[PDB]
């Protein structure tokens, strides 16, 4: 049982590390984001969402 | 009695011996939450790049 | 809602009517007067002498001139006492014109102000998607909004359809998967 | 523990496939939150019963798809949630996640884990309000569920797929009484659902480590909700543990539930919608709580074998207050519950847990899930304890105790004292059925009846070392043979020796 | 172009439903949702259009449950009362509250269906006779004389075996009455359903072979099912019934429980409904509806209807709105105490408690209501007795007391005789205990015959024969 | 006027736009606007005078319960699935008439002095009002009289008294209603007009004693006033009003009369049952003060 329990901390730890990184690579995803040419990767994501919003609207 | 003797004596042994295993994996694991902060930046480059589709 | 029943009525007013544009004209004017919250302290006391106030209210009548379905739509309701329960009825007049209409409202919530001609885009696939007669488009350009958007649609704004950091939540809880 | 290693590999690898799907998200602004209830101002999309989630991860069920907002069960608490933040209206109805993989793990009433041993994934998503076991549905619960509790088993016999009262009073070790019949579902194939609704959660933590040392646990899962749960959380893991349930119950296996308990579950309801203000019943109870137990309940079956024979043996604590068998709790209880199970809080006064009042308690199946062992073994026993019962009833006048009197008193008295365990003593099915001969055979008339403590102890002891060949005579053949009773005998008269030894 | 009225708003099985406007539908008519499962259209929400609420608006008790459910969705009305699978269609037919079959089996022929929303059989129309109906257990043959053609009940509280004395009914009834006989199983717990489907099939009152000649039918709403479906399943077993008495005009074998739950089911429809709970828990409505319950039940000239039903008599509170309600409106309410089970005696009628219409000289005889006065003062004096008995014990107590002590004490015993099914539990092969036989028993106990047989050897003892025979093995037992 | 306001929108707030700065009067018909299961809430009929019938446009009569500010709470004499929102109840006017005369004695009226027994329409030409005044202290002599019990130990202990009020309690089956039939058959050869009032009786069991009465013939002496549990609250609760106008019309016809009002605790659930239908303030055991 103990094994078991060693086990546990052990994923425990490895989505607690896999959260923390996340985090960090969300962070800086969100200071790139942030960063991008606003109207341009805006108006690509834009055009780009709205036929997405047409890909669900024909759905 | 010297049976029951040696048998919690097992168990306080066992006790003390995966203490050890437990002890020793928090360390590993706290190393391992040190280690690899390179594969938590190609992470941070990683969730990044595919974050802008 | 029995307000929304009032709105419905006053709809239904000026729909038979055909003033649902005129009194729904009558219902911006007069919720901008209403807005007043001394006129609408005034009205709505019922300390407020309803003969002095029909007296202002036939002045206030004049004093945006509104039309007379909608007019006597004001006289009953102050008249019965919902002016106390007004004003959200008024609100709910501009659902009723949608009601009416069709013309759907959805908020879009950008990062930007958006392309006109995205909005255009938008609002006649939330046309399609709504299956809308119309669409007023209900713009924002969003500080959150990462880079995307966020248009909220549906009866309500009920119907969000949103990229912006939405994928980023996405993103978090498949990490967290 | 080295996950610095294969991260990059595998963030990378959950945000390959990062698909981000996009359907039209369905949304409320909770214009009036309390209490669990929601106005939630939008969610048109009343899809009603569906689970919608608030911008805070509050989870809610449909309890009115009002004409105004949506009132809305507010499962758990919003106690960070302002109002008008946004529910999305998630769609999915009531959808817990069921699979075997939950097993061994302490559950969170809303799925999550109470072990902390992390998540678990688990592929069906039972809606946790479905259609009970229909009438083709069920077939007979033949099969036992050998309970292990002593004159129950025997007498009141617990039966695969069954339903059964334990009525009894304050945590006597009820929770202990529910924990020795988890202790023989160890030995069944049977998944074990310890719904500790609402309990003392120190003492549940001691019910689960008896569980995990006893280690039945493999074979169980542990419905916990705390004490200090939402009243909706108390008010619906009843639902998550019939899912779970469903889940094994579904996957054709025996398995058994004990819920501890519906009467703080009771209080939960009319707690809840007492806090909606909709005017309760008889007993400050509202009414559709019994259709609440009735929505618990009736899941319960031996299954047809055109389902799969599938047996759920579900049998819940139920808690007397003051033995008031007319607590409209207890009066709901026993009108759903074919058996019912009155435990002996004068007998907990005298310790004699198990401490079963066995003329108040029932069940409708005494004997069909008794084996021919058992019934054979202990039909004389239910006689035994009736007619110990009746020269029970006003022994205070004779004053010289004829044999007849005495003797049958006696030996009812070692009746009473031979139905007693210590607790957590799952005894075999074997043990029982030889102790069942063993009062039948009278032959421990002559114990001071504390001797029989030992003396039938090491007689299940002396035929598991000696004739265990006659305990799979009785539970290979399982039917009290007299070859299995010859080796009973036999072994008796040794170890009367051996005691008198 | 029925009117699909949006699903205006849903709480509980009350659900709103926005009609049109100049087409709403009847009160108490049926309607359906267009209506979904996740899995495809389950349009499976039938309705009872209970309340015109306006606005276009109407709040209604849908039969089903209610996941799902979309608030807008359209469903069709009806515009009518729920027809239901009646006559000897459902005669086989183990029927749901919907009329679909809860057998799974076939599913029935759709040309007798019938609005259970139904008229009342008129006191013109009634059939008149005060004809008693035999039974074959001790207080049920002597005590309450059954009525034939009747609302016979049993008012009993939770776990009497209710389902166990309706079940011994069923057994010797059932075999008994060539009228046509239909179960209401009835917020049931169908582990007992099942049991009873098995029964039924093991009597060939399910001929499962020729299903058409099972010739008793079976209605469940089990324990699981909303009290809105809860609300008219007996309104449907009584619509399928009246088919029997009517269209067939079959005599009416008729059981069905539980009435209080019906009651109580009614009760939390209403809380549903909006209507203030006039009692401890029941709705204003329980009154007219369970007259209208009752009414229905009137025994026609065409079919006189021996309606057994049974009165889940709450927290033994007689005085219990439900049970009080109902003991007007039923015949012959075989009042089942707790108590006689602590005293063992299965059944457990508190036969002091229950009360006969037929119980008259004219109408048993008048040997046998003279008898039966006998014991029941027997009983009275008994009760009596029993309050100097209890602290003080029977030492003060005269002879002549100790004399109708023990004697009532043996007509309490010799009340006590197995059932005929009841074995399940016990282990009994029942007596069918014929009245007469019970005549002599009775002659024998309370004219101090029997005082020599022992009161131990009375109970669960069928006849005074068979008593003697017991006594016999007593008093050879030394 | 939260109820009202709601089923105002549709026609009735649309009138009420239509007729604003407008003093009008609808006060004939109450359009049927609220409306639950013999309660309605009707817009209008605002001149009906208290107590009024209502001639449901369906064809129901509406009893008069409350006058609400734009719609009013009625209670339906009848089965009204029939009506529909919004039917325009024409104000029946005659306010608790009574078809009242000697006509229905020897039959068995039914609650709206119609005839349960199917011996036709009591030709009763005069109409006693249902909801009669009562008799005063200077109206009452002292009950000098003697009435015949038959019942020994009764009029032994009880004087039953030719005028007098006295009331049966009982038991569930205290089959006192044998007892008011036995007093019935002393009552035929005592020269009283006789009622047989049965409010939610078996109505087997009605028929039980009716055929019993009719055997005795005092069924010639009584009328049966009979509403069934089936029947509108109405009916049931107001029932003994119609019994009392039949008597007052015997009793104004000065004779030695005598009424047996089966259960009014029947009644008494009934009119309960009316005041929750009404959704008014209900009190012990949810009966209303009134």
């Amino acid at each position: 049982y103990k094994n078991e329990t060693i086990q546990f901390e052990q994923q425990k730890a490895i989505n607690q590390v896999r959260q923390r990184v996340f985090q960090q690579a969300l962070q800086g995803a969100l200071g790139t984001l942030n960063s991008c040419l606003n109207n341009e990767l805006h108006l690509r994501t834009i055009n780009a969402n709205i036929g997405m919003f047409g890909a669900m609207n024909e759905i | 009695l010297e049976v029951e003797a040696k048998l919690a004596e097992g168990r306080k042994k066992i006790e003390v011996e995966l203490q050890e295993a437990l002890g020793s994996l928090e360390q590993q694991k706290e190393d391992t939450i040190k280690s690899l902060d390179s594969q938590i930046s190609a992470l941070s480059d990683d969730i990044v790049k595919k974050v802008l589709p | 809602s029995t307000a929304s029943r009032y709105a419905s009525a006053l709809a239904d007013v000026a729909d038979v009517t055909g003033t649902l544009e005129a009194t729904n004209s009558d219902v911006e004017k007069l919720i901008r007067i209403f807005s007043e919250e001394p006129v609408y302290y005034f009205f709505a006391n019922p300390v407020i002498s309803i003969d002095n106030k029909r007296s202002v209210l036939d002045e206030i009548i004049t004093t945006s001139g509104l039309q007379p379905h909608t007019a006597n739509f004001i006289n009953i309701l102050i008249d019965s006492e919902r002016i106390n329960l007004v004003k959200e009825i008024l609100n709910e007049f501009e659902d009723v014109f949608n009601k009416i209409t069709g013309t759907e409202v959805a908020v879009v919530t950008s990062v930007v102000k958006l392309e006109n001609d995205h909005l255009a885009q938008i609002a006649k696939g939330v046309q399609k998607i709504t299956g809308a007669k119309n669409v007023r488009i209900k713009t924002v350009i969003d500080p959150s909004l990462v880079a995307g958007f966020t248009i909220r649609y549906g009866n309500e704004g009920s119907k969000l359809v949103d990229m912006s950091v939405k994928k980023q939540l996405e993103e978090i809880a498949a990490q967290l998967e | 523990t080295i996950r610095a290693d294969e991260i990059s590999k595998i963030i990378r690898e959950r945000i390959e496939g990062y698909n981000r799907e996009v359907k039209v998200v369905n949304t409320g602004t909770v214009l009036q939150v309390g209490d669990g209830i929601a106005r939630i101002h939008g969610l048109d999309e009343v899809m009603a019963g569906e689970l919608v989630e608030f911008e805070e991860g509050t989870i809610g069920i449909a309890l009115n798809l009002e004409s105004n907002n949506v009132g809305v069960v507010l499962m758990g608490d919003g106690l960070m949630i302002q109002e008008g933040s946004s529910v999305k209206a998630t769609g999915r109805i009531a959808q817990i996640p069921v699979s075997e993989a939950y097993l061994g793990r302490v559950i969170n009433a809303l799925a999550k884990p109470i072990d902390g041993r992390g998540e678990i994934t688990a592929s069906e998503s039972r809606l946790i309000e479905s259609p009970a076991p229909g009438i083709m549905s069920r077939r007979s619960v033949y099969e036992p569920l050998q309970t292990g509790l002593i004159a129950i088993d025997a007498m009141i016999p617990v039966g695969r797929g069954q339903r059964e009262l334990i009525i009894g009073d304050r945590q006597t070790g009820k929770t202990a009484v529910a924990t020795d019949t988890i202790l023989n579902q160890q030995g069944q194939n049977v998944i074990c659902v310890y719904v500790a609704i609402g309990q003392k959660a120190s003492s549940v933590a001691q019910v689960v480590t008896n569980f995990q040392e006893r280690g039945a646990m493999e074979y169980t899962i542990v419905v916990a909700e705390t004490a200090d749960s939402p009243a909706t959380l108390q008010y619906l893991a009843p639902y998550t543990g019939a899912a779970l349930a469903e889940y094994f119950m579904y996957r054709e296996r025996h398995t058994l539930i004990i819920y501890d308990d519906l009467s703080k579950q009771a209080q939960a309801y009319r707690q809840m919608s007492l806090l909606l203000r909709r005017p309760p019943g008889r007993e400050a109870y509202p009414g559709d709580v019994f259709y609440l137990h009735s929505r618990l309940l009736e899941r319960a079956a031996k299954l047809s074998s055109l389902l799969g024979e599938g047996s759920m043996t579900a049998l819940p604590i139920v808690e007397t207050q003051a033995g008031d068998v007319s607590a409209y709790i207890p009066t709901n209880v026993i009108s759903i519950t074919d058996g019912q199970i009155f435990l002996s809080a004068d007998l907990f006064n005298a310790g004699i847990r198990p401490a079963i009042n066995v003329g108040i308690s029932v069940s409708r199946v005494g004997s069909a899930a008794q084996i021919k062992a058992m019934k054979k073994v202990a039909g004389k026993l239910k006689l035994e304890l009736a007619q110990f019962a009746e020269l029970e009833a006003f022994a205070q006048f004779a004053s010289d105790l004829d044999k007849a009197t005495q003797n049958q008193l006696a030996r009812g008295q070692r009746l009473r004292e031979l139905l007693k365990q210590p607790q957590s003593a799952p005894l075999t099915v074997e043990e029982q059925v030889m102790t069942i001969y063993t009062g039948t055979n009278g032959y421990l008339d002559s114990l001071e009846l504390d001797q029989v403590r030992k003396y039938l102890v090491e007689l299940r002891t002396y035929v598991k070392t000696n004739k265990p060949e006659f305990q799979e005579i009785i539970s290979s053949t399982k039917t009290f043979t007299e070859e299995a009773e010859a080796l009973l005998k036999e072994a008796i008269q040794e170890q009367m020796e051996r005691f008198l030894l | 172009k029925k009117n699909l009225g949006r699903i205006a708003q849903i709480i509980g099985p009350v659900l709103d439903v926005a009609f049109p406007p100049g087409k709403m539908p009847n009160i108490y008519n049926a309607l359906i949702v267009k209506g979904r499962d996740t899995a495809g259209q389950p349009m499976n929400v039938t309705c009872e259009v209970q309340q015109l609420l306006g606005n276009n608006r109407v709040r209604a008790v849908a039969m089903s449950a209610t996941d799902g459910l979309t608030r807008g969705m359209e469903v069709i009305d009806t515009g009518a009362p729920l027809s239901v699978p009646v006559g000897g269609a459902t005669l086989g037919r183990i029927f749901n509250v919907l009329g679909e079959p809860v057998d799974n089996l076939g599913p029935v022929d759709t040309r007798t269906t019938s609005p259970i929303h139904r008229s009342a059989p008129a006191f013109t129309q009634l059939d008149t006779k005060l004809s008693i109906f035999e039974t074959g257990i001790k207080v049920v043959d002597l005590l309450a004389p059954y009525r034939r053609g009747g609302k016979i009940g049993l008012f009993g509280g939770a776990g009497v075996g209710k389902t166990v004395l309706i079940m011994e009914l069923i057994n010797n009834i059932a075999k008994a009455h060539g009228g046509v006989s239909v179960f209401g199983g009835v917020g049931e717990r169908t582990r007992e359903g099942n049991d009873l489907y098995m029964e039924m099939k093991e009597s060939g009152v399910i001929n499962e072979q020729n299903i058409a000649e099972s010739k008793v039918a079976l209605v469940y709403g089990q324990m699981n099912e909303p009290p809105g479906a809860r609300m008219r399943v007996g309104l449907t077993a009584l619509t399928m019934a009246e088919y029997f008495r009517d269209v067939n005009e079959q005599d009416v074998l008729l059981f069905i429980d539980n009435i209080f739950r019906f009651v109580q089911a009614g009760s939390e429809v209403s809380a549903l409904l909006g209507r203030m709970p006039s009692a401890v828990g029941y709705q204003p409505t329980l009154s007219t509806e369970m007259g209208s319950l009752q009414e229905r039940i009137t025994s026609t000239k065409e079919g006189s209807i021996t309606s057994i039903q049974a009165v889940y008599v709450p927290a033994d509170d007689l005085t219990d709105p439900a049970p009080a309600t109902t003991f007007a409106h039923l015949d012959a309410t075989t009042v089942l105490s707790r108590g006689l089970a602590a005293k063992g005696i299965y059944p457990a009628v508190d036969p002091l408690d229950s009360t006969s219409t037929m119980l008259q000289p004219r109408i048993v005889g008048e040997e046998h209501y003279e008898i039966a006065q006998r014991v029941k003062e027997t009983l009275q004096r008994y009760k009596e007795l029993q309050d100097i008995i209890a602290i003080l014990g029977l030492d003060e107590l005269s002879e002549e007391d100790r004399l109708t002590v023990a004697r009532a004490r043996k007509i309490e015993r010799f009340l006590s005789q197995p059932f005929f099914v009841a074995e399940v539990f016990t282990g009994s092969p029942g007596k069918y205990v014929g009245l007469a036989e019970t005549i002599r028993g009775f002659q024998l106990i309370l004219s101090g015959e029997l005082d020599s047989l022992p009161e131990q050897a009375f109970y669960l003892v069928g006849n005074i024969d068979e008593a003697t025979a017991k006594a016999m093995n007593l008093e050879m037992e030394s | 006027m939260a109820t009202i306001r709601a089923d105002e929108i549709s026609k009735i707030i649309r009138e009420r736009i239509e007729g604003y700065n407008r003093e009008v009067k609808v006060v004939n018909t109450g359009t049927v606007l609220q409306v639950g299961d013999g309660i309605a809430r009707i817009h209008g009929l605002d001149e009906v005078m208290a107590g009024e019938l209502v001639e449901f446009e369906e064809g129901t009569i509406g009893i008069a319960l409350n006058l609400e500010s734009n719609n009013v709470g009625v209670v339906l004499m009848g089965d009204g699935l029939m009506i529909q929102e919004g039917s325009s109840v024409k104000a029946t006017g005659r306010i608790a008439q009574i078809p009242v005369s000697e006509a229905y004695l020897g039959r068995v009226i039914n609650a709206l002095a119609k005839p349960i027994d199917g011996r036709g329409e009591i030709t009763a030409s005069e109409s006693r009002l249902i909801e009669s005044p009562a008799p005063g202290i200077m109206s009452r002599r002292s009950v000098y009289e003697p009435l015949q019990t038959g019942l020994i130990a009764i009029d032994a202990m009880i004087p039953v008294g030719r005028g007098q009020r006295e009331l049966i309690i009982g038991d569930r089956q205290t089959g006192k209603t044998a007892v008011a039939t036995d007093t019935i058959l002393n009552q035929q050869g005592q020269n009283v007009i006789c009622v047989y009032v049965a409010i939610g009786q078996k109505a087997s069991s009605v028929a039980q004693v009716v055929t019993n009465f009719q055997e005795r013939g005092a069924m010639e002496y009584t009328i049966v006033v009979a509403e069934t549990a089936d029947s509108p609250a109405t009916l049931q609760y107001l029932a003994p009003y119609t019994g009392a106008a039949l008597a007052e019309y015997f009793m104004y016809r000065e004779r030695h009369t005598l009424i047996i009002y089966d259960d009014l605790s029947k009644q008494a659930q009934a009119y309960r049952q009316m005041s929750l239908l009404l959704r008014r303030p209900p009190g012990r055991e949810a009966y209303p003060g009134d």
